[PDB]
DNA sequence: ATCGGATGTATATATCTGACACGTGCCTGGAGACTAGGGAGTAATCCCCTTGGCGGTTAAAACGCGGGGGAGAATCCGTACGTGCGTTTAAGCGGTGCTAGAGCTGTCTACGACCAATTGAGCGGCCTCGGCACCGGGATTCTCGA
DNA sequence: TCGAGAATCCCGGTGCCGAGGCCGCTCAATTGGTCGTAGACAGCTCTAGCACCGCTTAAACGCACGTACGGATTCTCCCCCGCGTTTTAACCGCCAAGGGGATTACTCCCTAGTCTCCAGGCACGTGTCAGATATATACATCCGAT
């Protein structure tokens, strides 16, 4: 049975952002179980952010809030800015 | 015209975090508590507001509502009845 | 009446109202004077060598004749040692560069004689002291063939610290909100007649009003190399727009900026190409570490210079094994 | 015939080319020969800032000349 | 139609195909705009980035050449923001950052 | 000679008084003004709803008599019975705040 | 076909109708069996009997006939189970248990 | 509009438990947000249950085990019985 | 046949705990550490198990897998990431 | 003359050394029978996936480490050195355990 | 203070090993290309309610002064806890064996979404009084210096 | 080993404004069907968890001993409390302005849905290298002797 899993994509990061390391397997499911709960946090962000306005959708604006909620500063601002250059990258496509 | 508070922090009077602790039972107060507790309410209020803040400018909204509070307060783990 | 003190050369005279100037919590008129005549004094040996004379504590604000009285001293003071200066004698020569000191209050003397109400500022900036690009100058090494420009000069006081302390061939200044340059164009003028007043040397400078963003600007900051910033506040597009603005750079060109655009503990890889982070080293400075009037903590205003050297490595050490 | 590539940090390379081929193709053989992003470098001569379509006879350089070597960042 | 992935396109390295399907079974909301699973993959990409260049940074202070979940507690408890987002988080074989308290040293 | 309660006995009163009653402590426009302040850096011009300014007090006042329990155990551990700067930053760094 | 109310056929006072509607609506799963809401109206039923009891025990206490909210907070405080489920929240205009840490009392 | 809130519901609760006794209008609301907020906690466990097994329904089992996990002990006991009295008195009609 | 476990809590040994309190940056421990460690770890495991059986309890199962407890531990807020 | 160290260095040393170390610092198997004891109390014969309980000993072990942080925090708080149980106590009343 | 003996830990090298790293079918999930509907953007308009500004009152805040009591510092005692050491013990490893149960698959039926028609439950709005807020003053219970 | 000032409490008395009951009126709950499918269940497979054995040896237990440290004690200074006078800003009440929230109408773009193709990623299999282990010897250091 296929479980699915974030292992090569946690993996392509880590090629691009250390061209030598590699990463046990202990260390690739907790970057597996990490990517789900930084999802799960953000997507249980968004869901609640659109329900408490009355809409019924996760647009990329409610994302962008939960990240802004949930990120702690530097963070926040980092991923606001990495993530509408990739949506504003995405669009003119 | 404009406006902006300089130094508005001191409106939490020393009887007031006085007042304070008497309720949470405490029966004397050294006296560098004052500053402690007015940076304390300072971090507390920071994060309320910021994270209230983003709730309104997220729907579009110039007035902080109580619904925003609100949810800013249950996102932290403090959730407060009495508003919504 | 009036009270007036020319020049310790012979420029065009300094003249005061008999009114009181009152302008700030910390700026008056006679501290003023007493700053400027004591500058004077420092400036050449011979005008405190011969001025030590009689004149002690007894002295107030607004008790005006012992300040007639004073300066009426100083005035045939400074015709009498005209007369000494019209025979054999040597003089100090107009055309040497100034003291640390002299510049500061030179500069706060165009603060005084430009700028009375700083509240109408508030209309919405903040000060940067002289100390900070004192130090600045402490670290910075500059050279004649290189540009000087400071973007978002407010009042433009930094613009004229370079123009009369260093020797770029055009310094500039810029900015946009219309009290500051409004005001900042008379700090221009006046600074231009305080310059001839005290004859000292000075470059070619210039204070401008625009976005520094547009089309003009591009290639324009594209052409010089020395930029100061404060960029707490620019906000997000500001900087970015000035990040790939800056891209075009040559070789050694050097940003000084509060907010740094690179964090110092950068390293590059594949990640972050698009990053301005690969063309700039970071070092940090150690200024005064002051500012408790708003948020300030001990910061420093971090210096970037374009090195692309490191992404040429970078890209060479791509095929080590 | 022979190309200088100079690079900005001081070093030049020299390698074998075609006037005739593209210098797209020269740029593709600079990532294969250093690792150099085609997005991300380019090449000037002049005043001359050269296009991935044109050839290098096109712009009129000629044998032992050298291209200097800058960089611009990438984005999307 | 020369078939082009939906995360070549944001030139992302993470997958918004695979984050556009748990954001639509996973019942976050009704409907899910197409701009937000790029977006949050992007998100999650910039994060995996942070983590993996921190703990890369720890395991080659520690001259191993392979991310050991120690190089991970390494990362995360010593940069502030990412300890303020992963505070709740306990990683497994993961150990302490070393720091005893200076009164048990002895003068 | 003046009647004088020994110090200690009059904070004991204020700790019954306060206690037994749930009225807001804080007078309610310096904190008004102080949620004002500090809204005035995320975003400007912002309208507060005046329950929503009464939700930020019932919200920090609670906070803040829970921290002073908090320290108040500390002090009292610490065989003291004032509280201190030291027992209010042991407090917050043991419920995982600083 | 007499229009028999789902709240009423349970026996129940909370709206099985509107928590049904509530679970359907808020996006919780695809699908709400019929078992849910009459189940669910009879926890949130219960758990309000219980705080509603005990609050006007501690309004009887006081000799007044309006639970105001002190009386919420003197009944969420008391009992054990009740202050363990609602651990975190502050309930607004409730104040504290009266009782004072036995150091302080004098002797 | 029309906002709606369970002020009636526990005003009826409070009638039969308490024959004599009123609410005010903040203990009224202070009731409001505990109903919503604990069919809130109770709905959010019970998405996360039918979510977990890969299910797609919140049936009356996925609120039990909500029920039991969240509430502590006697008051998980007495409000499980009340529930499956509830629902059995339900479907026997 | 089967096995019924009278107590193992005496199983968390002295040096056990002092292991433990070595990690957390403890110097000396006195000696009645042991029994209140003993007592509070048998409330944490209590509750964490008590949460993860009542997961495994939902889904006809048989066998506390990991997946049980992590879940039960996401619940109480110490989440738990390296076992899925 | 043996030679002996100065009581407190083995201390420092244990904690040098168990702090850079990622073992599991409880023996595997009594927890094996400590986790079956207590899990018998909730459903009977039940089993646990090996993953399980090395779950639960992550987590509980790491959980008590955090708990003696805090103790060791409110110890020093305390002007001495020496947790004590009421230092434990004092923790979990701060952390909002008890 | 200075100085070795013993100890511990770190640094270096040779070894095995198994777990990471990469190549292979393959299959199913993602991309793509229409299709329809409604959710959301946008504009316009009503009007609630939020900010800002008078003044009058006064309770509360600020300041200052004795002064007692509590924090802290210094000292002393003994005992409880660290440290080795040798003596016990039970954890760990490494196998084997079983079957219980997780897990996957294959029908199939009950069940719940969906939709239309029907109606009364519950909503806002509005009188209506009574439980409590305020208050006045006296009895009770303190707290303290006698 | 208590009377006296003084808060606190209690009890009767007055007034008010918020709870509380009533009433049209929507529109959301109910009922009655239909149909797609998800979950229940049967049955088979086959991993893996429990159980058991014995050997090894790392670790736990016990124990005596010495010493640092916790706790009690006493003392001393300062500092924080209680009180009284001044003072000031909160607060209440009232006033108007107008900003923006809330609602409705309209319209079209964006996304669910569906059907088809195809390649991305996953389970699996296999080579081989990073690390673990063991050993062997240099540095860090701890601590008692002089
Ligand atoms: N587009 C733009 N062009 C010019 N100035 C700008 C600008 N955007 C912001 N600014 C100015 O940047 C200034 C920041 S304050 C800097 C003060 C001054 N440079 C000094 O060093 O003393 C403000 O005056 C602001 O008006």
């Amino acid at each position: 049975t296929r479980k699915e899993s974030y292992a090569i994509y946690v993996y392509k990061v880590l090629k691009q952002v250390h061209p030598d390391t590699g990463i046990s397997s202990k260390a690739m499911s907790i970057m597996n179980s990490f990517v789900n709960d930084v999802f799960e946090r953000i997507a249980g962000e968004a869901s609640r952010l659109a329900h408490y306005n009355k809409r019924s959708t996760i647009t990329s604006r409610e994302i962008q809030t939960a990240v802004r909620l949930l990120l702690p500063g530097e963070l926040a601002k980092h991923a606001v800015s990495e993530g509408t250059k990739a949506v504003t990258c995405y669009t003119s496509a | 015209h404009r406006k902006v508070l300089r130094d508005n922090i001191q409106g939490i009077t020393k009887p007031a975090i006085r007042r304070l602790a008497r309720r949470g039972g405490v029966k004397r107060i050294s006296g560098l508590i004052y500053e402690e507790t007015r940076g304390v309410l300072k971090v507390f209020l920071e994060n309320v507001i910021r994270d209230a803040v983003t709730y309104t400018e997220h729907a579009k909204r110039k007035t902080v509502t109580a619904m925003d509070v609100v949810y800013a307060l249950k996102r932290q783990g403090r959730t407060l009845y009495g508003f919504g | 009446l009036e009270l007036r003190l020319k020049s310790p050369v012979g420029a065009e005279p300094a003249v005061y109202p008999w009114p009181l100037p009152v302008y700030d919590k910390h700026h008056d008129a006679a501290h003023e004077i007493i700053e400027t005549i004591r500058w004077v004094c420092e400036e050449i040996p011979d005008l405190k060598l011969a001025m030590e004379n009689y004149v002690l504590i007894d002295y107030d604000t607004k008790s005006f004749e012992s300040m007639q009285r004073l300066c009426d001293k100083y005035n045939r003071a400074i015709d009498s040692i005209h007369q000494l200066w019209k025979g054999t004698t040597q003089p100090m020569k107009l055309n040497t560069r100034p003291s640390t000191g002299l510049l500061r209050h030179i500069l706060q003397q165009v603060y005084n004689h430009s700028v009375t109400d700083p509240e109408k500022l508030n209309n919405y900036y903040g000060e940067t002291s002289f100390d900070l690009v004192a130090q600045m100058i402490d670290e910075i090494k500059m050279t004649d063939d290189d540009l000087f420009v400071d973007l978002g000069s407010g009042v433009g006081q930094v613009v004229l610290q370079v123009a009369a302390a260093t020797n770029c061939k055009h310094h500039y200044g810029v900015e946009k909100a219309d009290i500051p340059a409004k005001y900042a164009e008379t700090m221009d003028r006046e600074f231009r007649k305080w310059m001839k007043w005290y004859g000292k040397k000075h470059a070619e400078y210039t204070l401008e009003r625009g976005d520094f963003l547009s089309e003009e600007w591009r290639e324009r900051i594209a052409n010089t190399s020395v930029i100061f910033v404060n960029n707490f506040a620019f906000g997000p597009e500001v900087d970015h727009q000035l990040k790939e603005r800056f891209a075009n750079m040559k070789e050694g060109g050097r940003i000084v900026s509060s907010k740094p655009f690179a964090p110092l503990n950068f390293r590059i890889n594949s990640r972050n190409l698009s990053d301005i982070g690969t063309i700039m080293r970071v070092v940090e400075l150690s200024p005064l570490k002051g500012s408790v009037s708003w948020t300030g903590k001990p910061v420093s205003y971090y210096l970037h210079t374009i090195d692309r050297t490191i992404l040429e490595n970078y890209f060479s050490s791509l095929k080590n094994p | 015939m022979q190309i200088f590539v100079k690079t900005l940090t001081g070093k030049t390379i020299t390698l074998e080319v075609e006037p005739s081929d593209t210098i797209e193709n020269v740029k593709a053989k600079i990532q294969d020969k250093e690792g150099i992003p085609p997005d991300q470098q380019r090449l000037i001569f002049a005043g001359k800032q050269l296009e991935d379509g044109r050839t290098l006879s096109d712009y009129n350089i000629q044998k032992e000349s050298t291209l200097h070597l800058v960089l611009r960042l990438r984005g999307c | 139609a020369k078939a082009k992935t939906r995360s070549s396109r944001a030139g992302l390295q993470f997958p918004v195909g695979r984050v556009h399907r748990l954001l639509r079974k996973g019942n976050y909301a009704e409907r899910v705009g197409a701009g937000a699973p790029v977006y949050l993959a992007a998100v999650l990409e910039y994060l995996t980035a942070e983590i993996l260049e921190l703990a890369g940074n720890a395991a080659r202070d520690n001259k191993k050449t392979r991310i050991i979940p120690r190089h991970l507690q390494l990362a995360v408890r010593n940069d502030e923001e990412l300890n303020k987002l992963l505070g709740r988080v306990t990683i497994a074989q993961g150990g302490v950052l070393p720091n005893i308290q200076s009164v048990l040293l002895p003068k | 000679k003046p009647h004088r309660y020994r110090p200690g006995t009059v904070a004991l009163r204020e700790i019954r008084r306060y206690q037994k009653s749930t009225e807001l402590l804080i007078r309610k426009l310096p904190f008004q003004r102080l949620v004002r302040e500090i809204a005035q850096d995320f975003k400007t011009d912002l309208r507060f709803q005046s329950s929503a300014v009464m939700a930020l007090q019932e919200a920090s006042e609670a906070y803040l008599v829970a921290l002073f329990e908090d320290t108040n155990l500390c002090a009292i551990h610490a065989k003291r019975v004032t509280i201190m700067p030291k027992d209010i930053q042991l407090a917050r760094r043991i419920r995982g705040e600083r």
